């Protein structure tokens, strides 16, 4: 299996930032889940921050 | 509904909707006048469809209401009929959506985990929905009873 | 653990491939099959050989055999190379 | 996603009540225009490869900069044919998901499959947002050229294209 | 309006290859040093 | 066909067909003969229609007919009507099995690489099918040609 | 914070084009309902305290959130409710005049459901209070005006859910 | 607009809108028919309002166009008129919004930082808008010229 | 992922010294309670479904998170709870055996409160469910064993807060 | 916030040893370039507005971020740029004098790329503005001084990426 | 330890611990009194176990200490014994943890990369640990020497 | 990922102009050093393990990061270093051939200093290892080739700082 990069395949607009984050060596240190929160905040309103 | 999953089907396949998909969205919206009449019958018959629904349920399953049954006493029996009011409501959604997609993600997905975790016999609640089905199809003609009963037995299938 | 916890219809994890494999199963088949891709003509990926013969475990033969026919494959021969038959204890 | 119907049913489920008549009046407004929503969709499939072509020439006739070198800003407009090939491809998507969303009678399919990360993706590639939104409504005027003698098909066609316009904007006001 | 955001990292899409380029990239892709052939490969192009 | 799409699409989820899908089979089978009656109308007009298709595909595109073009010569033009005959034959299949797969498993999937290895300009074949749809309107009344209209423009959408 | 005119101008400006026939077509549609919205916002300003008194007595007055242990027991907690329900009936009035729900999520919705979870405020009883408050608001302003004011109530209920 | 800041005024004060606020939203929407006519006059007079706008601007400020001026040459003079087309556009927004709120957050907030950072004399661009004002009010009656000129001089005030 | 022995070995190793009298003094203290922890983890494995059924019925069964609009309304959402409460009762069992709460924040706590805020899960009702689940766990395993199993429940409740 | 002398003293202090020959060897290397950095920071202070005017006109002046819809359209948004570019040319001047880029990530880089994503500011056009600003800065201060000032520009561009 | 990987084993399998896992955590903690006595013997015998450990190591591998050997001179020979003090320490950890998990992630994982990158003969350091093993097992009874020697030979196995 | 020729073509293409005398002037300057870079990359490939063995023994071999508690104590942690130092000596070889440090920040620098802070890897000792590794690399390839290979080492050290 290879990593299906940006210049491999027709990518999708929905996980653009996350997938570029995941295809980095810095991926195994985001101990907080990056994708399950991002796909869920797409539906909920703006968070408090 | 049929509109939303005919879209997400053709969405995944990187294509538009075929005539097979667009001659049925077309065929469904002309069916929409007849669907609201059917759901309108079940809407203000919930007093009889639920109360007679729990009628046959206790006559067929006296264990669940007997002392030791899950729906024992004045309290649980009220909630015993509350769930039937839920599932009767979701069938009204499925009739108007033209699919069990509303019934799918409400009251069907992971339903065995809830009722197993509540101590309720899941087979018993399946018997309750079947008793509601005979009351519901008795309120409509043959052309309609092939639909209103049609959504109940799907709920019967997924509930076991 | 194993794939038969109590999952069936109307359960929270989605209805899927349920194999009758025990805890850490050690039975595996030797299968042979062709599986034409049927998707290369709108994806235009590189081509790979479709005739394969490999050892699949008992824990996941059924999923694989259920999937090989999903994409029009034909199974030419399968055998149970490793493991016993009618064995109550010892498949682990 | 959610059509006009499922979006209506979730509206009454959150409150946990049956469908009243105000709820059913919203469903009936879809079922009336539902037959009209299809030949809008059927016209798009017959006019699809054309309607992208008129949109491109109407776009670059006003934005000749998009067919020129970018300037030292490494910006993705339709400079090269590799850039031009992919850039026409985006007009495919805006016509497509705005074609389903005409049939659903609701922009739920739009934002979750087009809008979510759209400013994300274009900010990465430095893509024009200004001209990108203008081509979305060049399609809207082009499609409304066909249904023009009456004016109840016009509000139907405008709703998807107008939703992408207001949402892709950095809000000036 | 979109109520979330994944971020936009600086990505440079590919434009072309060069003889000076790709075999610096092939030996890179395997996580190995330049080999004598592909490094003699880099040489005789800069002699052109 | 349409039932095959429902059996397949219900088979990858490991479930029986739901309430909405069984509508989609039931409504399709009730409109059965009208496709059967329609295809016999078109089969009696295949020599009707392809003669009219060669009218306007070549007055629009004399590049192909002229000496040097692909269709120059008798035997090149001889199969030229044959490709119309196979396409029109395919559409009778698609009009019957009420969806696009006989137009897609044949004809559409990989058509460009077929023509590109043949020298036929792929843009010209799009106008050929558009010419063929223009020709079918004359030998067909207004009732049933919009029944067959969505099957033609799928081919144009498939070829681009 | 955009009204219907601000949203129309933004979308027409964000493409750098003038206000064509389609942009002015919606603007004319907003000016037609301009007379209806003011009278709707007129009576709601008059019966602000009466509407909130009707909603709480009709939805959550006697439920056991009102009793001890419920989420609304102490007088500070009860007084926070009618203060809290006043914003929903007030900001919904602003959305009804502006013709655009941008002010709601800008000033109400963001950090709202994340705040009630912190305090432990029941979102279920909150939406039914707003639903009951939507029901009485259709009484005063009429049917179509209630359809307009009601269109922003469930927008709050949807996002607050 | 008057609608959005009459709201955010009463929004901050924890109250609804008074009769003083609601008898003016009412009074503004009945004024809306007359506003679109006024903005419609300036919409397709930008060719004369801008070109004659830069007419008097160069006759009154030849320094900015002379060699050494900021708008010197064929290039800068084109952009020299581009900004006037901007500010003439924002006045059409303010007339339809019934307020300088569109002109406020576009072309007015921090305008001195831009033009000081571009080397442009901010007093010179103020002279340009005044020249456009005499051309604009010359195109309308007295009742309208008290409005169209009214938004220009606000832009003159904030631009110095 | 360290137990009491792993944590003792790490601190004694991180200074490069041998296991002196103080390091073995705590290790002997852990081996003394080794008999108590297994029987505590024994009965918890047996009554896993019964404990979770007791906690939800005692804390959040009939509250309006259970009713429509509440955070637990739909059957998928209800089924996610007992799935979710199973991890807290399970991972707390692991901490009770390992004698060190390192496994909790390693595999449960990190990204947890940041995840519930994303989904909009009420942290207030979650902790009270775990508190009620801690109360029934002291019923089964006894007092001191409940003190041990209870010592990791509030560790989850503290960090999840 | 450490300069070259602070970083040398910290590393020599963090091991508890005196300033040996290697620590003073780098310090002598910093004092040799002390004359170059002040004159570099001298001219940059003089031509601060001229450098930023040259960079924006050379990189992103006429691109469609400048036009309507682009990220820099409104005058508030344009004015924020030259305010924003002033910090990059200013803080880079501080790094050039201190000889250590610790001040950049302390006061510029942290929460910067996470902030532009919030506002939706294009990081691609930002770096090219700084690259063009780095190009003009090498014009004024010379080659080697431009090498020094340029060494902190791409440090901003690297971390901001 | 046996406690932490009997957990992470049953952790991955989505299950609790079996009797086979819980009758050994039980069996290990009752073994804990005897383990501390064994580690207590090696704790204050490191003077004799290391120094006699390097005794036989140089008599069996004089190359490593001869001029040209890696541990040549007063300097390297001190570090030559330092590593043996390390590995003797890790064996005391493995005895108390009841497993080579402490020895695994300290001194064993990637050990060949270190010693190959230091120029040290990895076979030579394996000979050193074997010489320590005969000294260690000579200090204990037969029941203990089957353990203390048992952890050394695992280190011998992984160190080649 | 651009070499000197790719960067020259990009800047000449990004303005839409041909390769004028200035663009080819730098390209001729790169082709002149093409012979030097290959021989520099030749010997570095041969002495890859020897260079890394020399750097660690000269910079951080006996410091107390090597001892217990230090950042490099366990054999997994020590083995990660020479694995980690191999990339710096390898990717610097790629930059030396490509004549452009774009590959470093593309594949090494981004998320690097943010990763070492997560693991707690000392950035101070890391740069001195690369500085010592730069010192031995100038031994092999010579002076000017060491100037070329050394020009990308401190680029890593600058951005990693
Ligand atoms: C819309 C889909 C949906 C369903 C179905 C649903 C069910 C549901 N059933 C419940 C209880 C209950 N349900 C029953 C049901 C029964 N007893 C019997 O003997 C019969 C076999 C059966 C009814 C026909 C009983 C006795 C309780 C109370 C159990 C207890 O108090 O421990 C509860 C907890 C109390 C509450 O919040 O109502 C829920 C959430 N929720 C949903 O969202
Ligand atoms: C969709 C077409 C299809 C079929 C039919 C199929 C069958 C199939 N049946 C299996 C086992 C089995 N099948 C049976 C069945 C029976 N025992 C009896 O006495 C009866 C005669 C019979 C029931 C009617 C049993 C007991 C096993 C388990 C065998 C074992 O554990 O050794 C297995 C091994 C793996 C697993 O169950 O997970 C497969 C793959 N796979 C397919 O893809
Ligand atoms: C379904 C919704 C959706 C959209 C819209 C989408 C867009 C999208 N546009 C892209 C590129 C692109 N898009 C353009 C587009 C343009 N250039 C201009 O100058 C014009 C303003 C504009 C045409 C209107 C260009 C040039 C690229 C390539 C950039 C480059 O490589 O230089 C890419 C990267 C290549 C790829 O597709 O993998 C994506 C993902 N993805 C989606 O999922
Ligand atoms: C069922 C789907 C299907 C199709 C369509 C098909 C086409 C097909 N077209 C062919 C040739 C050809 N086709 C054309 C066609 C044309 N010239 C024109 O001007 C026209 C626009 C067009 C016809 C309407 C020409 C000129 C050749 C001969 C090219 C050559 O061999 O020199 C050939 C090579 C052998 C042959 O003629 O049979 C095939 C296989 N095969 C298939 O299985
Ligand atoms: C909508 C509000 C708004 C305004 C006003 C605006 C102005 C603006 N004026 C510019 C340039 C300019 N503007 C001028 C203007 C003038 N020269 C003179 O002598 C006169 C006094 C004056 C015009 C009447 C010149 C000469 C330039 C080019 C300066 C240069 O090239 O350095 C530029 C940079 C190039 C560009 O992107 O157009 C902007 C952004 N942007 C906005 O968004
Ligand atoms: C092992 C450590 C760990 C935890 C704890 C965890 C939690 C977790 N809880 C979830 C959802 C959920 N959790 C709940 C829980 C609750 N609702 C309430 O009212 C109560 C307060 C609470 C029960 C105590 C609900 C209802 C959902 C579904 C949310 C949704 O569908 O939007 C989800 C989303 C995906 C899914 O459930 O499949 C995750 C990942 N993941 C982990 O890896
Ligand atoms: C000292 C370290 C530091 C930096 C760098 C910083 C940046 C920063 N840039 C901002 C906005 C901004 N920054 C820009 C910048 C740009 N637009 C473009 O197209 C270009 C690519 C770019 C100019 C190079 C714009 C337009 C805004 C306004 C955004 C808005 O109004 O939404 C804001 C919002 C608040 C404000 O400007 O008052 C902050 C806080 N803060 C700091 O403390
Ligand atoms: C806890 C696990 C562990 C081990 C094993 C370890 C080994 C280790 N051995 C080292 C050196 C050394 N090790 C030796 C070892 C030997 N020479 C011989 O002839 C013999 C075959 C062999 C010893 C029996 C020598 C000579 C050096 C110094 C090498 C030099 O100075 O170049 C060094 C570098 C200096 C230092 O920091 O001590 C380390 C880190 N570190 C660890 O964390
Ligand atoms: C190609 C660009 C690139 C780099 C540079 C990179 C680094 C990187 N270094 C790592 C660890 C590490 N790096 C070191 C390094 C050091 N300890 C010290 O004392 C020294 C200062 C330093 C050696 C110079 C150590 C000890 C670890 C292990 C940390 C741990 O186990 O916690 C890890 C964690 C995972 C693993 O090693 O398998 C990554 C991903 N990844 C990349 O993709």
């Amino acid at each position: 299996p290879y990593i299906r990069g940006f210049g491999e395949e027709p990518q999708e607009c929905r996980n653009w930032g996350t997938q570029i984050d995941l295809f980095q060596y810095s991926a195994p240190f985001r101990k907080v889940p990056q994708s399950i929160t991002l796909f869920s905040d797409y539906l909920k309103a703006l968070p408090d921050q | 509904s049929i509109v939303t999953k005919s879209i997400v089907n053709a969405d995944a396949e990187a294509r538009y909707l075929s005539p097979g998909e667009l001659d049925r969205i077309k065929s469904f919206v002309l069916s929409g006048q007849r669907r609201l009449r059917i759901a309108q019958t079940l809407t203000e018959n919930r007093e009889r469809i639920v109360k007679q629904g729990g009628q046959q349920l206790f006559q067929r399953r006296p264990d669940v209401v007997s002392p030791g049954g899950n729906a024992y006493g004045e309290e649980m029996t009220a909630t015993c009929l509350r769930d039937l009011d839920y599932y009767l409501r979701l069938v009204t959604y499925g009739i108007i959506a033209g699919d069990v997609t509303p019934i799918e993600e409400i009251g069907l997905v992971g339903v065995k985990e809830m009722y197993s975790a509540l101590g309720t016999p899941i087979s018993g609640v399946a018997e309750g929905i079947r008793c509601m089905k005979d009351v519901a199809c008795s309120l409509l003609s043959g052309e309609d009873a092939a639909e209103v009963g049609f959504y109940f037995d799907y709920t019967l299938a997924a509930m076991q | 653990a194993y794939d038969m916890d109590g999952t069936g219809a109307g359960s929270l994890e989605p209805r899927g491939i349920k194999s009758s494999a025990v805890e850490k199963d050690s039975r595996c088949f030797k299968v042979t099959f062709v599986l034409p891709s049927q998707s290369r003509l709108y994806t235009f990926r590189e081509l790979q050989n479709v005739y394969t013969t490999k050892m699949v475990p008992f824990s996941s033969w059924y999923a694989e055999q259920q999937r090989i026919q999903k994409m029009g494959g034909k199974i030419l021969k399968v055998e149970l190379v490793a493991g016993g038959q009618m064995r109550s204890v010892g498949n682990q | 996603m959610q059509d006009i119907i499922t979006s209506v049913i979730n509206q009454y489920d959150l409150s946990g009540r049956y469908l009243d008549i105000k709820g059913i009046n919203q469903i009936n407004n879809y079922f009336d225009t539902g037959l009209k929503r299809l030949m809008i969709a059927k016209l798009i499939n017959k006019e699809a490869t054309n309607l992208i072509k008129e949109a491109s020439e109407l776009l670059f006739i006003e934005q000749p900069e998009l067919l020129r070198p970018c300037g030292n800003a490494f910006i993705g407009n339709a400079y090269t044919t590799r850039r031009y090939a992919a850039c026409i491809r985006d007009i495919e998507y805006y016509l497509r998901y705005s074609a389903y969303s005409i049939i659903a009678g609701n922009n739920s399919i739009l934002d979750e499959r087009v809008l979510d990360g759209l400013k994300e993706t274009y900010n990465s590639l430095l893509v024009p947002i200004g001209p990108t939104i203008r081509v979305i409504q060049l399609l809207k005027e082009i499609i409304q050229k066909k249904f023009s003698t009456e004016n109840i098909e016009n509000a139907i066609i405008a709703e998807p294209f107008d939703y992408l316009a207001i949402n892709l904007s950095d809000k000036n006001l | 309006v979109t109520k979330a955001s994944g971020g936009s990292p600086v990505v440079k899409p590919q434009l072309y290859k060069t003889a000076s380029m790709l075999t610096i990239a092939q030996a890179e892709q395997q996580d190995r040093f330049l080999e004598l052939g592909e490094l003699n490969q880099l040489v005789s192009f800069l002699n052109t | 066909s349409l039932v095959t799409q429902v059996i397949l699409s219900a088979d990858d989820e490991l479930r029986y067909p739901t309430a909405g899908e069984l509508e989609t089979i039931s409504s399709y089978l009730k409109t059965g003969e009208y496709r059967i009656r329609l295809i016999s109308i078109l089969q009696g007009k295949e020599q009707e229609i392809i003669r009219l298709a060669s009218k306007k595909i070549f007055q629009l595109h004399p590049e192909y007919i002229a000496p040097g073009g692909n269709a120059s010569g008798a035997r090149q033009r001889a199969l030229c009507l044959r490709d119309y005959g196979w396409y029109l034959r395919l559409i009778t299949y698609a009009i019957l099995a009420g969806d696009k797969e006989p137009l897609e498993k044949i004809g559409i999937i990989g058509v460009r690489e077929m023509y590109n290895s043949l020298g036929v300009p792929i843009i010209g074949m799009i106008d050929a099918i558009k010419c063929l749809k223009e020709a079918t309107v004359e030998v067909i009344s207004q009732e049933e040609e919009d029944f067959v209209a969505p099957y033609y423009d799928y081919i144009i959408q498939g070829m681009s | 914070m955009q009204d219907a005119i601000t949203s129309v101008i933004n979308a027409a400006d964000v493409q750098g084009k003038y206000l064509d026939a389609n942009s002015v077509e919606k603007l004319r549609g907003y000016f037609q309902t301009g007379e209806l919205r003011v009278r709707a916002a007129a009576t709601i300003a008059a019966n602000a305290a009466t509407i909130i008194k009707e909603a709480v007595a009709k939805s959550l007055l006697y439920s056991d959130i009102t009793r001890p242990g419920g989420n609304m027991y102490t007088t500070r907690r009860y007084a926070a409710c009618i203060r809290d329900l006043d914003y929903y009936l007030r900001y919904a009035t602003y959305g009804m005049l502006a013709g655009d729900p941008s002010i709601l999520d800008e000033r109400v919705l963001n950090g709202l459901k994340e705040t009630y979870n912190s305090l432990g405020v029941p979102i279920g009883a909150t939406i039914q209070a707003i639903q009951a408050m939507k029901e009485v608001t259709g009484s005063l302003v009429g049917s179509d005006a209630g359809k307009e004011m009601g269109l922003y109530f469930d927008y709050i209920c949807s996002g607050l859910s």
